[PDB]
């Protein structure tokens, strides 16, 4: 009992490490914008849209 | 249809040349009300609203709620006998029959334009009209420009300007070959 015990959270434990070596790996990927705001106080273009 | 108001005071105006002067008054002196019922209403009992106007030859006339009458045949076009609906409802009508995922951007830019959309006081009446159309969610505005008479030349010049649009013009050596029919072909 003890062995199969043993050889089961072998296998478990296993399985776990080859998921959670990648699990931690790449996990900066979450990694993106937040588009914040400045209120673009600051813009006085001109009237010339010709490319649309 | 200021014209053939104007007969309920006692000015006659018939000759073609007196069209222009009833253009005139409609100019300088109509404007649209915000609220119909209640300007009648006011009309009918103060007489802040006459406003007096001085013809080619004298003779001031004065225009009591004839002022606001002219410019409401637009929002309610049975007063000339037309069917259709007014301006404030043709608009609601041409955005209902649009794409489902394209009318908020539609309710939110709304673009007037041409000389009779000038009457001082109407970007507000259309805005509340197409608000009690409307849903109550999406946001309805009014974009009226000052330049709003010369809109569409300014635009015109903007599109004459373009590099990109250089090669579209109808060149001479086309319409020989095609004739006149070339114009509803590629080159629209």
């Amino acid at each position: 009992l003890g062995t199969r015990a043993k050889e089961s959270l072998d296998l478990r434990a296993h399985l776990k490490q080859v998921k959670k070596e990648d699990i931690e790996k790449e996990n900066r990927e979450v990694g993106d914008w937040r588009k914040n705001i400045d209120a673009l106080s600051g813009m006085e273009g001109r009237k010339k849209k010709f490319e649309g | 249809y200021l014209m053939k108001i104007l007969t309920e005071r006692g000015y006659s105006f018939v000759t073609t040349a007196e069209r222009e002067i009833v253009r005139d008054i409609k100019e300088k002196l109509c404007y649209v009300a915000l609220d119909f019922e209640n300007e009648m209403a006011t009309a009918a009992s103060s007489s802040s609203l006459e406003k007096s106007y001085e013809l080619p030859d004298g003779q001031v006339i004065t225009i009591g709620n004839e002022r606001f009458r002219c410019p409401e045949t637009l929002f309610q076009p049975s007063f000339i006998g037309m069917e259709s609906a007014g301006i404030h409802e043709t608009t609601y009508n041409s955005i209902m029959k649009c794409d489902i995922d394209i009318r908020k951007d539609l309710y939110a830019n709304n673009v007037l334009s041409g000389g009779t959309t000038m009457y001082p006081g109407i970007a507000d009446r259309m805005q509340k009209e197409i608000t009690a159309l409307a849903p109550s969610t999406m946001k309805i505005k009014i974009i009226a420009p000052p330049e709003r008479k010369y809109s569409v030349w300014i635009g015109g010049s903007i599109l004459a300007s373009l590099s990109t649009f250089q090669q579209m013009w109808i060149s001479k050596q086309e319409y020989d070959e095609a004739g006149p029919s070339i114009v509803h072909r590629k080159c629209f």
